[PDB]
């Protein structure tokens, strides 16, 4: 069967500013099928107030989500998103860079 | 608004 | 300009462990509207857009009679389909559907759509004439026998001409400060060395709305394509999308490159440079 892998942005709303509120997205796409694994890490840890947008897809078929919760960008706090799939063979952790 | 199987 | 109305459903078998797993959305070009989803508690189609919430209550009780409809009926192409490829009753499947119109500037039917998938492969399509069908497989040649022996075209194609352009036009109209409206890129490039002899240079964009855009990378004028990183535009998750797109290039050249950005929103392409 067709399997695709997800393409895994995190990223925030807008330009992040250290204790200015923010929004930070794990914006996941590409993917068939479409049961997934997403969630937003903080220092490595689970965040619980997270919400999700409503499964749908693209011309091609593949599926797209994303996950995001409120949030105020630190100098210490590090940030990241883990996604786990069939087409992955472990969870994979993309580390939010502001710097980019 | 919205609008058969296979 | 131009305007499209698209409903999305997606069908998820999970065998021994309940009913299929059905979510419907609907889109105005890239703005959400509507979901349903059949897991959910509330059990109805829900707003999902502010200019939405004004519909009264015959809109949502015919919407959500229509879209549990939709759902049945998926259940049923589930069973259907791994009968015509043999498939056993433990795995899971997914069948996809999407419909839709296009209108053009005078806001008349310009295109329409109907289009299935299962497994994340083509299976059925009405054709651009809206009167014949496009099966992907041998198993799609016997809906399509079906579908004309029952004259499903004709039923579809007065949907997607009349109906579906009349809603459209009625949430651009109710909608017409999220739906009419273009937010041109906020653009910059951005320079990181990765070592002592190269730099990435990345090319973004920013806010903009419609998704619709191009970002390309040219080196002393010719398109470095097969040497640039595009991410898939992103929702910022306020309404606007984000892309970019980067190369990583000798320290020293980077005056040679440019990026060039295009977008319904800019009264002009942005060529951006490092000089």
């Amino acid at each position: 069967m067709i399997q695709r892998t997800p393409k895994i942005q995190v990223y925030s709303r807008h330009p992040a500013e250290n204790g200015k509120s923010n929004f930070l997205n794990c914006y996941v796409s590409g993917f068939h099928p479409s049961d997934i694994e997403v969630d937003l890490l903080k220092n490595g840890e689970r965040i619980e107030k997270v919400e999700h947008s409503d499964l749908s897809f693209s011309k091609d078929w593949s599926f797209y989500l994303l996950y995001y919760t409120e949030f105020t960008p630190t100098e210490k706090d590090e940030y990241a998103c883990r996604v786990n799939h069939v087409t992955l063979s472990q969870p994979k952790i993309v580390k939010w860079d502001r710097d980019m | 608004x919205l609008a058969l199987t296979v | 300009g131009s305007h499209s109305m698209r409903y999305f459903f997606t069908s998820v078998s999970r065998p021994g462990r309940g009913e299929p797993r059905f979510i419907a959305v609907g889109y105005v070009d890239d703005t959400q509207f509507v979901r349903f989803d059949s897991d959910a508690a509330s059990q109805r189609m829900e707003p999902r857009a502010p200019w939405i919430e004004q519909e009264g209550p015959e809109y949502w009780d015919g919407e959500t009679r229509k879209v549990k409809a939709h759902s049945q009926t998926h259940r049923v192409d589930l069973g259907t389909l791994r009968g015509y490829y043999n498939q056993s009753e433990a795995g899971s499947h997914t069948v996809q559907r999407m419909y839709g119109c296009d209108v053009g500037s005078d806001w008349r039917f310009l295109r329409g759509y109907h289009q299935y998938a299962y497994d994340g492969k083509d299976y059925i399509a009405l054709k651009e004439d809206l009167r014949s069908w496009t099966a992907a497989d041998m198993a799609a040649q016997t809906t399509k026998h079906k579908w004309e022996a029952a004259h499903v075209a004709e039923q579809l194609r007065a949907y997607l001409e009349g109906t579906c352009v009349e809603w459209l036009r009625r949430y651009l109209e109710n909608g017409k400060e999220t739906l009419q409206r273009t937010d041109a890129p906020k653009t910059h490039m951005t320079h990181h060395a990765v070592s002592d002899h190269e730099a990435t240079l990345r090319c973004w964009a920013l806010s903009f709305y419609p998704a619709e855009i191009t970002l390309t990378w040219q080196r002393d004028g010719e398109d470095q394509t097969q040497d640039t990183e595009l991410v898939e535009t992103r929702p910022a998750g306020d309404g606007t999308f984000q892309k970019w797109a980067a190369v990583v290039v000798p320290s020293g050249q980077e005056q040679r490159y440019t990026c060039h950005v295009q977008h319904e929103g800019l009264p002009k392409p942005l060529t951006l440079r490092w000089e």
